[PDB]
């Protein structure tokens, strides 16, 4: 009935930091 | 030290006083099935 949340990841690209930098992936 | 009598005539300090209090602790960790709501389904936060 009552639980804990763990673990509040977070992303990159869906932050909005990223509309002043052009990331991109390089191997 | 007193709020509600010294700032007692604004009425926009207090009202900071309270936001800043509500925004002071941290959020308890804690989801459950079955708790308070209002009448348009918006959950009830906190108890003053």
């Amino acid at each position: 009935g009552t639980y804990c949340n763990t673990l509040n990841f977070v992303r990159f690209l869906e932050l909005g930091l990223s509309v002043a930098c052009i990331c991109t992936k390089f191997p | 030290m007193f709020f509600m009598t010294r700032h007692a005539r604004e009425p926009r300090l207090i009202s900071a006083y309270l936001s800043d209090m509500v925004s002071c602790t941290q959020p308890s960790v804690m989801v459950s099935r079955i708790t308070h709501t209002n009448t348009r389904g918006r959950q009830v936060d906190g108890v003053l």
